[PDB]
């Protein structure tokens, strides 16, 4: 039913260095609707019993597909057997999960600041297409280590109202370097800020925006039962000695600093 | 359900031989969303402590070949919560649902607490001591490991107790016999089996151990090979009754749980992989039971209790 | 090959650290036929007892997830055809072959008769006493279980061999550590584990074990998490090399077992699934240390043993 | 090269209850000769690491291809996941393995018996149509439980020089029974007689013939190797104390009573 689908592939195609492009088609797209949330899927190898949990980038509701930009690694790997699905291959996938990117509670009037980096930036792109459809700025500030990563940089620009930089650590091909130099330009008095992207990053964002309230941030935890009840994918609230938030259920997506629901 | 998959242990009338095994269901809460708790023949929630515990760092879990590793380090909120929230939301909306409820601790006297107070609950009908802790008394030995040392613990909390008392066997041990017995002998109403056996997975890049604990506990079918062996092994020599686990992932693991010697069946880490296995284990359990010519889980029990020597 | 991936151990001057290991290739006769067995590190052949043994009664093996279940019971020719036959064939043919003879028994004083001739083999230049056999002496007791009993074996072979004596043990025990500083005070050169833990598996038809011996060996890839844990226990307090296996099937999981503490492999049940599961290995482990910033294999050894405390 | 191959299914169509025949097309089916000689087939799954040795039905020179029809399990077996394999998909295999049967060594006058049972009964096709390219009688006596899992009929009666009996225990078809009621009535003084199937037929055969020199018997046996070095699948040789054959090696087929090479 509305839980756990076997799914079918549309198509799978490498869209950058071994990243992965799979647009999945199935009833499940109906339940979704906030940006952020995600998919459990099982690898098609028994001896691989965990799910990966992988975002969702965007859906097509007419078309009852979903689209997910996944990294892949070596011959070893889950995601890697992934990869190697053809076109009406059957993918066993549980969600949507989690708590999702709050869009329906925001002005037509406010500046939107919305920064990505690598692998975390794919669910971002849903999150773009929800806030057009209402209506303010975004600058969308996406960061990647070299070009021969760089994805959906085209739809991103395809964006209205939407102003877009891309960054390059090494393999240049926008303002060289880190997205925290690109937040040091930003002169608009942004009212909230969407991030997902690596551990640094996310530290840094956090930092510079230190008390800003609308401050969304898309955790990554190593998990197993996707649903909240093992406790693998933990975090600290409000410091230690408070209560413990599950990136699975309680999150993905966490309010301001180190960690707050 | 039907009477050909029903068992009766001490403190327990299942309507069937199946129970999700402690840590991997929570308390229930989180799938109950996905079905009918009540279709499952009881429950064994995660462990309670005196004190609520984090638990260990984060990573806490690791993939392996047909399992997994996992040092979640027993996090819960303590007895409190447990007592006036976890078991009272079971119970207001699972009344009938029979609980076992898991015990853990550092030292002797936190079992003794916990297991006199959390029999108080309505809906807990039996406890499942969680032997495989380090024993901070005895330096960090696990109770687990030493005959004597299991023995005095089962007996100070049969004392207490106010529901039957299982005890979950630890498979890290030389010799599991000795153990058994000495637990028989100090009053244990029965037991459940195993626990996890220790694993560690390296990181490439890192060069360092995935899971921040090190060490992680080995679950999933990689592992029904060792318990099997195991609960066969103990099954002849000890009159009380065992709850078989360890690797159990479909309805054929649940009948060679009972061949081995096993009375009732828990699953797992199973759950992780497919959270409605339980149900569909339940469901296909009598096709598969014609199939072999079994009239009865609770017949089989003795066929197999008396094809001795 | 390279000197990248040479290793040297006590009376080891391996050319790569990939060995197969013992009772999984036979004496090399039969790989032979698919690839020059020059391409390998070394060879562990199988077990050599004073007397010939036919092994025990079939079945002899069983399928686990992700593993195998195995009850051979050590079949091997006796000492004699192996001292004329098997040994001098690898010689004729493979005169460059560093051989490791891998030694059982019943009791301490098989061990020392086979110890004390087989090192004449001019190919022969180490010697893996298999101690995960049951002492009839000490009324069945494995060796591998009791640190002073293991010490005394290690003992009187160390006396009599000619060749560097390595002792293989097994994870069957409640801690390893005691078992692994007895031998290594006793004079062993070096240690090799981890042997298969115990399984069994039962036919639902029959409701009979399926081994004939009912319980047997379990190895495989489910059993390298419990591989890695106690190579890497044992690392930490023993200045002897250890060669490590169990559940090795690629130059990522050596790599792995390199992590641990391992300074050479030995892979076994992998060659029954690919036969060519050696050479493919040797062959890649060059591209994998790259990615992992190794310059060698040598220096691996160096770089994990002393990011330590 | 020579041993091990990625083999492509040609098809595999279900021929009798949960008896499937697959046709297999490869350079391996060159080594051919013997019939009697077996594969290792390597399961898609991952977690089950064991090969399966299925014994060769028959080959097809010209086409490159070899057929094989084998029995499957419930859902949790090597070979029901085997079943499911579509044209295309690629059967990793070991082989030609083991000893074959005996053909070029004899003559075009002499009486040839043929006996099988169940799955013992496809590597007898191949037999047959290897006597038959040279001359002589042949009477193929086969036994089935029931009608149900009856195979091969057609292609053993559609060959030149050979006499056909079916017998059934229960669901019945042919001569109701087992093959041994077939055998009281044989008249003819056989010179050689083949046989594959169920340990216990096999002890009623070598039985009857006790010493018939020229008696062929394929054996079974739990498996690992497949190649003569781990020992797994053992039997006595002449008797206990003797030598020790590999039924993977020195067999499948072996000569005369209880077990001799
Ligand atoms: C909520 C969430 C959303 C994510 N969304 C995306 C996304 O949209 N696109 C994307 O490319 N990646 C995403 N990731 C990261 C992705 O889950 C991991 O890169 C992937 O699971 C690693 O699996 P593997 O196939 O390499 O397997 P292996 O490396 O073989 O490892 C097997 C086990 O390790 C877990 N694991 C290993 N590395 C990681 C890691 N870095 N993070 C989490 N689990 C890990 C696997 O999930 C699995 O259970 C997300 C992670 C989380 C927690
Ligand atoms: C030389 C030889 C030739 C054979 N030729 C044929 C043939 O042409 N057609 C045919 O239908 N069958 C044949 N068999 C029997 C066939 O190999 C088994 O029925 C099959 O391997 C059982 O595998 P499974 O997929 O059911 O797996 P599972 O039941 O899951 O078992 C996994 C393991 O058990 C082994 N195993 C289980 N039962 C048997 C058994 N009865 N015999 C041998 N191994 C077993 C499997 O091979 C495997 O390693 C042959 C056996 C041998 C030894
Ligand atoms: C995530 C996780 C947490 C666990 N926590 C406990 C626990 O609280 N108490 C306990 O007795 N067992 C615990 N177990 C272990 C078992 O319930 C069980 O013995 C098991 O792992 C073996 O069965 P399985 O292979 O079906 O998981 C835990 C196992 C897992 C996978
Ligand atoms: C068929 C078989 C036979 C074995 N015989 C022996 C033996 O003769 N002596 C010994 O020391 N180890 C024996 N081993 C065990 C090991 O060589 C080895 O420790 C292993 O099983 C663990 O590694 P693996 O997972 O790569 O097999 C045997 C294992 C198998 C699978
Ligand atoms: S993955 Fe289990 S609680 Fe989050
Ligand atoms: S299957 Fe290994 S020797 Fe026959």
């Amino acid at each position: 039913s509305q839980l756990q689908e076997m799914m079918t592939v549309v198509s799978q195609r490498e869209v950058a260095y071994n990243i992965f492009e799979m647009v999945l088609k199935g009833t499940l797209v109906d339940e979704m609707d906030l940006p952020g949330q995600f998919l459990h899927l099982a690898v098609p190898n028994g001896a691989m019993l965990l799910r990966r949990p992988i975002s969702i980038s965007s859906w097509d509701k007419r078309a009852k597909t979903c689209t997910i930009l996944y990294r892949i690694g070596d011959e070893t790997t889950g995601t890697y057997k992934l990869s190697k699905l053809e076109s009406g291959a059957k993918v066993d996938v549980m969600g949507p999960l989690g708590n999702g990117f709050p869009v329906a509670e925001v002005t037509s009037t406010d500046k939107i600041l919305i920064i990505g980096g690598g692998i975390g930036v794919p669910p971002l792109y849903e999150l773009a297409k929800q806030l057009e459809k209402t209506g303010c700025q975004m600058t969308i500030l996406l960061g990647f280590a070299s070009e021969n990563v760089k994805i959906l940089e085209n739809e991103f620009s395809n964006l209205k109202n939407v102003t877009l930089k891309i960054a390059t650590d090494d393999g240049s091909y926008g303002t060289k370097g880190h997205v925290g130099m690109l937040m040091n330009e930003i002169d608009f008095e942004v009212d909230a800020l969407y991030t997902c992207g690596a551990p640094a990053m996310l530290k840094a964002v956090a930092k510079k925006y230190d008390q800003l309230e609308r401050l969304y941030i898309s955790m990554e935890s190593r998990m197993a039962c996707g649903i909240g009840a093992c406790y693998a994918c933990v975090e600290h609230d409000k410091e230690d000695e408070s209560h413990a938030l599950k990136v699975c259920e309680d999150g993905p997506v966490f309010l301001g600093k180190q960690l707050s629901l | 359900e039907n009477n050909r998959l029903s068992v009766k242990l001490p403190g327990l009338d299942l309507k069937n031989p199946i129970i999700p095994a402690s840590g991997c269901f929570g308390f229930g809460e989180e799938y109950a969303k996905y079905y009918d708790l009540n279709k499952l023949g009881s429950i064994m929630v995660k462990a309670t402590t005196l004190h609520p515990r984090f638990g260990n760092p984060t990573p806490r879990v690791a993939e392996t070949a047909s399992g997994m590793l996992n040092a979640i380090g027993l996090q819960n909120p303590g007895l409190e919560v447990i007592m006036t929230e976890k078991l009272p939301w079971l119970n207001e909306n699972f009344p009938e649902l029979p609980i076992i409820a898991n015990v853990a601790g550092s030292e002797e006297a936190d079992y003794v607490a916990v297991c006199a107070k959390i029999g108080d609950a309505a809906n807990v009908k039996a406890i499942e001591l969680n032997i495989s802790c380090p024993n901070v008394k005895h330096g960090g030995q696990a109770f687990g490991t030493d005959p004597e040392v299991a023995a005095a613990l089962v007996k100070a909390c049969k004392a207490v107790s106010k529901v039957p008392l299982y005890v979950k066997l630890s498979p890290n041990v030389t010799d599991i016999v000795p153990i058994a017995k000495a637990v028989e002998a100090a009053g244990a109403d029965g037991l459940t089996m195993i626990n996890t056996l220790m694993g560690v997975r390296f990181d490439l890049k890192t060069r360092q151990p995935i899971l921040a604990n090190i060490t992680g506990g080995l679950s999933g079918p990689a592992i029904k090979p060792v318990a099997l062996k195991l609960i066969h092994q103990v099954a002849q020599d000890v009159d009380i009754p065992i709850i078989g686990m360890g690797g159990v992932a479909n309805a054929q693991d649940v009948l060679e749980m009972y061949m081995a010697g096993a009375s009732a069946v828990a699953v797992g880490t199973a759950n992780f992989a497919d959270p409605f296995v339980c149900p569909k284990i339940i469901d296909k359990l009598p096709e598969l039971m014609d199939q072999y010519r079994i009239e009865s889980l609770e017949s089989l029990i003795q066929e197999v209790k008396e094809g001795k020597k």
